[PDB]
RNA sequence: AAACUCCAUAUAUAUAAUUUUAAUUAUAUAUAAUUUUAUAUUAUUUAAUAUAAAGAAAGGAAUUAAGACAAAUCAUAAUGAUCCUUAUAAUAUGGGUAAUAGACGUGCUAUAAUAAAAUGAUAAUAAAAUUAUAUAAAAUAUAUUUAAUUAUAUUUAAUUAAUAAUAUAAAACAUUUUAAUUUUUAAUAUAUUUUUUUAUUAUAAAUAUGAAUUAUAAUCUGAAAUUCGAUUAUAUGAAA
């Protein structure tokens, strides 16, 4: 019923002799919504990333400064503000 | 069937038809109510040629050809020059006439 | 209101009055008067070369038009009868009452399908 | 198609011209449809029949030396008549 | 009208008012095409019985509002 | 019951200035048959079989009695009794009638070669019926480099009709192709089977069947297509 992975017979790490687990890591190059680059250590082998939604441009970490894309593509001719107040009588409810 | 044997295609087939044709059929009856005793009964002559022609038809459709047409006249000038299970079938059903002499019922 | 069931006062039409027909009736009258009117609407409405926000006013009028002047609304009834299944529309009848006004020989010509 | 396309564009226009119909050689939608088609509305209206006609009311209006007799309400005034006397009479209505 | 010609299918709504304020627009439209100016006003969509809150996502812009509030009861058997 | 009746048939007459033409027709009025006659062969003057000569002469529809089934319908409609009368009557907005475990009828499409698909413009061959709440021709444009086909859009020529349109009927028939099938292909030669033959090499249980199911894009009707409509395209390609 347990899926499970049985175990082997473990292999005898003598006292002493315990090396310390340095993992793979290539220096990975962040460039986060704007211009600044950061440097990581990363284990995933990608010496660039550029990230698109970061601190850098969300609205809570600097207050002081596609369907939709679909329907713009295809309702682009007529151009849908002005339109929001033709079509909003706030009469029925 | 001309073109593999060259005499009157018509005249063969119905010479094969007759050949094939069983004279008469032993028809299964209920027998009122009792042991269905088979009688052999005289055929038209119509029924006769359509006993024969299925068979050609059954032996017809175990040749090669994507045609049925091309097959049914390989089975014709088969038959025209004397081999069939369709004969074997015939000389069964004769037999099986032969069986039940005096079942016939005015003799 | 309490004098009339729909907004405006039409008459009752002649013969055979049923709570349906009446509804369809009334229907057809708003339908009539305000056809050209809901035409016009629709054409402003469905129009590539005019203004867009003069189609999108004509588009919302349209939409606010009551039940009653809509041309889709209106349902073929019978007129000697109140049904509405398998009405005739060369003789404004239901299937059995047409039957029966042609065995009678009240549509003058219908008869028997002899052939 | 060996005659060439312009010219015939230009006989249409020409024709288009002529009569009253119009020439629209981009294939756009016009609306055209819309309003061309002929509106159908007071024959909708004429379905049930012609309101005005002669009732019974009028048969006392036309003719008041003969005293007519509408049968049909004659009898629905007798069964309210016998069902007031057995006491299965309409229940007088709220008004409120 | 469904069509790319002649669309969207709008309809008049309490928008404006939902916009300054979160006051829930009660619609009984349930063909009106949801648009680009609504995302992130709440919707009480009808369902028949009774109306449905919604708040609309910029994943819902093409749709309409009536797809979103489901009329008819999940079908169950009484194994009996 | 049969017969008179209608449709269809054969013939005759009438009418149609044979551009509303189809006279090879349409439609009024007749006549015609529930066919007749004779020679024979069986059974008793007749009746069935056969043969012959005379004829266009052969069908379908409507009509389904009395009684019964307390058969079906108070949801075509009406009426008796009974119940509701601020509600069981009336109007609007939305939803439902299209819900889905199993089951039951009717159909449709299929499971490929006596059977499916492409194509066929001096356009192979019909009938019946509809078009003032319309029928929509030609032609242009897009899907689509030619164009045709098919589908939409553009715009209405003609006719409210033996005159125009719906509408070049379709199977048929003919060439081509067709996996399963190394029962084929293509490289060489080969030749009096040349849209083909032979030789030697290589070509290793759902398809080039079926069209359910789904994804996206368009179009149509309508004021409105989410529940819940119809097309077209590009994919998807269950079961059988
Ligand atoms: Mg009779
Ligand atoms: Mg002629
Ligand atoms: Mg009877
Ligand atoms: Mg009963
Ligand atoms: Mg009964
Ligand atoms: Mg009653
Ligand atoms: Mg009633
Ligand atoms: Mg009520
Ligand atoms: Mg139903
Ligand atoms: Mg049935
Ligand atoms: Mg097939
Ligand atoms: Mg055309
Ligand atoms: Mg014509
Ligand atoms: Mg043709
Ligand atoms: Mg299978
Ligand atoms: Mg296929
Ligand atoms: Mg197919």
């Amino acid at each position: 019923t347990r899926i499970t992975l049985p175990r082997r017979p473990a292999k005898k790490i003598q006292l002493g002799k315990s090396r310390p687990a340095i993992y793979h890591q290539f220096n990975v190059k962040m460039e986060l919504s704007d211009g600044s680059v950061v440097i990581r250590r990363s284990q995933y082998p990608k010496g660039e990333i550029r990230l698109i939604q970061d601190q850098r441009n969300n609205p809570l970490w600097n207050p002081s400064r596609g369907s939709l894309d679909r329907f713009n593509k295809r309702y682009s001719s007529l151009f849908s503000t002005v339109e929001l107040s033709e079509e909003n009588k706030k009469k029925t409810q | 069937v001309y073109c593999q044997t060259r005499q009157d295609p018509i005249q063969a087939l119905e010479k094969s038809l007759d050949e094939l044709a069983p004279l008469m059929m032993t028809k299964t009856f209920n027998t009122g109510v009792a042991k269905a005793s088979v009688i052999p009964v005289p055929l038209n002559k119509r029924q006769r040629n359509r006993i024969a022609w299925n068979w050609i038809v059954q032996s017809a459709n175990q040749r090669v050809s994507s045609d049925f047409a091309v097959r049914l006249g390989e089975e014709l000038t088969a038959i025209a020059k004397g081999t069939s299970s369709a004969f074997e079938k015939r000389d069964q059903i004769h037999k099986t006439a032969i069986a039940h002499r005096a079942y016939i019922q005015l003799k | 209101m309490g004098n009339f069931r729909f907004p405006i006062k039409t008459k009752l039409p002649p013969g055979f009055i049923n709570a349906r027909i009446l509804r369809d009736n009334f229907k057809r009258q708003q339908f009539k008067e305000n056809e050209i009117l809901v035409k016009s609407l629709k054409f402003i409405a469905r129009n590539m070369n005019l203004p867009t926000k003069l189609r999108l006013e004509a588009q919302l009028k349209l939409n606010a038009l009551p039940n009653y002047m809509r041309s889709t609304q209106i349902k073929n009834r019978c007129v000697d009868s109140g049904h509405a299944r398998f009405v005739l529309s060369d003789f404004r009848l239901c299937r059995y009452q047409f039957r029966e006004n042609a065995l009678k020989g009240n549509l003058p010509g219908v008869k028997k399908g002899i052939w | 198609m060996n005659v060439p396309k312009a010219r015939l564009l230009k006989v249409a226009e020409l024709s288009a011209k002529i009569f009253d119909q119009n020439f629209n050689p981009s294939g756009i939608r016009t609306g055209s449809k819309i309003l061309n088609e002929r509106l159908k509305g007071p024959s909708v209206a004429s379905y049930y029949g012609n309101p005005d006609i002669l009732k019974f009311r009028h048969l006392k209006t036309l003719y008041p030396d003969i005293e007519f007799v509408d049968l049909e309400e004659q009898y629905r005034l007798s069964m309210v008549e016998a069902k007031k006397r057995r006491g299965k009479g309409a229940p007088k209505k709220m008004k409120k | 009208s469904r069509s790319v010609w002649k669309g969207p299918n709008i309809v008049p709504l309490p928008i404006r008012e939902a916009m300054t304020k979160g006051t829930p627009i009660r619609t009984n439209a349930r063909a009106a095409t949801i648009l680009p100016q609504f995302v992130g006003l709440k919707f009480q969509i009808h369902n028949g019985k009774e109306y449905v809150p919604i708040e609309i996502s910029e994943d819902m812009v093409g749709h309409k509002l009536g797809e979103f509030a489901p009329t008819r009861k999940r079908f169950s058997y009484t194994q009996t």
